[PDB]
């Protein structure tokens, strides 16, 4: 097979697309220690915090949270915390609110770029028994030969995405602000040797399960560590990442428990 | 799929794991879906000279 | 004629398919991608107006 | 005046809750059907709404 | 527990959990329980979740065989569960009783 | 159930089987179908428990 | 209708049954849906030259 | 001739007891989703009416 036929293609493709998904799943979860599991990166449960007390009790990018309430972020969970409640209209408008008197982007329209990240479990399972309880009448004309039973559907809250992948962790619902969550990368190529030996290529995401890899801006240092051994090519590739949330308190907006 | 790990920017530079290939074979099967038919040459000549 | 084409010496022309699907949807890292900036320094200094 | 025609510019003032938390659900109660095409593809779950 | 516990064209699914399918039974396995939207949509997840394209718009024509049982005797009622309102107009004169449907 | 048939590209082999038997014709018909599901987590997903 | 067995590469070839044709037979009963009338012929002419 | 159309011109003669007090509430039943948009600026109670 032509994966065989270049094994080492098909090792730098397969890295990448690995590569992408650690990206994307740290960058929903990592705790910021320098280690194989979190890479330093803080991600967003160790930017915002996991629990309602979680959003207290810490510290990100210095500002300590304990002396310094507005750094924490909207973590909100449910009656009791960690017990998954049921992710009531009543709910979601609470912690738009409660982002609204944070005097931080609460509307889609709002000129900041919003997204609302869920387990996909929600966007589908929580957010779909929703939309029947704040509307009356889910039109179809009967006479519909193209009659779909679960239309493809975008799900918008107050003109928010709500854009869901399933690695991102179950019973939550990441408000991020997009205009104050850069990702920040160390461009060390000026530092690095004419020879040929490091490429720089840059990562690839997909948004759906269908479409072109879509080369990103963030870099991946594609970097042949080859010895004088003339039998092998021991090729890395290699990428450094951190999660910056600016205004962390407009940046992460947690939902806590919801009940799946 | 193969594992990432990682190093320290400064770090060794231990190898990973890496994703593994297997070769899936199937086979048009050494069996038939088969209908056979035992038609009496007696019975074609009657039945095409008498087919109502 | 089993023995005489055996197992070792017969060589099928495989389908060139891999069935290489497996989760890259990534839109988490997909909003805030094009957004990546690459800095030259290693530290992200800011400013919070906690108060 | 009693009305937003009355031209002497009217407002209502709520905290937020009452705006979108006890006027959704009544205008809920009050119109019969909440008109969504279900085929639409970009339902807002919770559209801009001004509540007059 | 069929979906593990086999082999399909030389590759274990005991020892090779990516090639197994997305089977999916009931609250208790083998008691048919009544197709919810939500298991439809925990399988169309699941499906998700492992990588294989889910949506019918993904470059990748899928297709839902089904008993014609369900097709026409669950499907047809499950649809007037996920919608609220049919919405045919009354003066209509070719009111048709089971139109035809393709229920995507 | 109402439309032409509308012949696929998988070929049924219409074997003249027969004997030297002159009174006795005896057709066959048989094919022979692997149902290769490459991706095999992509190709099938089964929602087995349903109701009707 | 004939039933399919199937068999191996090379396996027997035996055979399978067939499908009945049955000569389904109708007849245009014996029997009228008749309706007849004795008209005096006096009426024919009065009722001509008299019918309103 | 029993529907309108059949070419016969037909109607029916009641006591306005039965064009308002009958058949107003019963054509509320024979049909629901009378359906007026809620925001329609002159809410006609009693539309002038038809009911063939």
């Amino acid at each position: 097979i032509s994966a065989v036929r270049d094994p080492v293609g098909t090792a730098i493709a397969d890295a990448f697309d690995v590569l992408s998904k650690k990206i994307n799943s740290v960058l929903y979860t990592a705790s910021g220690v320098a280690d194989a599991t979190n890479y330093g990166i803080f991600g967003l449960d160790a930017a915002a915090g996991t629990t309602v007390a979680n959003s207290a009790t810490g510290t990100y990018a210095g500002i300590s949270k304990v002396t310094f309430p507005r750094w924490r972020s909207i973590i909100q969970g449910g009656a009791v915390p960690g017990t998954n409640e049921a992710l009531t209209i009543a709910r979601m408008t609470a912690m738009l609110r409660a982002r609204r008197t944070a005097g931080v982007t609460y509307k889609g329209n709002q000129n900041q770029r919003l997204v609302i990240l869920t387990s996909d479990n929600i966007e589908n399972d929580v957010l779909r028994p929703l939309y029947g309880t704040v509307v009356d009448n889910q039109n179809v004309d009967f006479t519909r030969l193209d009659k779909d039973l679960l239309p493809y559907v975008n799900y918008m809250v107050k003109g928010i995405p709500v854009v869901s992948d399933i690695d991102c962790p179950a019973n939550k619902m990441y408000l991020l602000n997009l205009d104050k969550l850069a990702i920040y990368s160390f461009d060390q190529s000026d530092a690095d040797q004419s020879n040929g030996k490091i490429t720089y290529i840059p990562l690839r995401y997909v948004d759906e399960t269908g479409d072109t890899p879509s080369e990103s801006t963030l870099w991946v240092r594609l970097a042949d560590v080859s010895d004088e051994h003339p039998d092998l090519l021991k090729f890395e590739l290699s990428v450094a990442l951190q999660l910056v949330a600016f205004d962390l308190i407009d940046s992460i907006s947690v939902i806590r428990d919801i009940t799946q | 799929q193969g594992v990432v790990g990682g190093r320290t920017r400064t770090g060794a530079l231990a190898n990973d794991t890496q994703g593994t290939i297997k070769g899936a074979s199937l086979s048009v099967p050494d069996y038939y879906i088969k209908h056979q038919f035992d038609v009496g040459k007696d019975e074609i000549v009657n039945s095409d000279a008498t087919g109502k | 004629l089993t023995n005489l084409t055996p197992t070792e010496l017969l060589a099928n022309k495989a389908v060139d398919y891999l069935a290489n699907s497996f989760l890259v949807e990534t839109p988490m890292l997909g909003l805030l991608a094009n957004r990546v900036i690459n800095q030259k320094q290693k530290a992200i200094e800011w400013g919070a107006k906690v108060a």
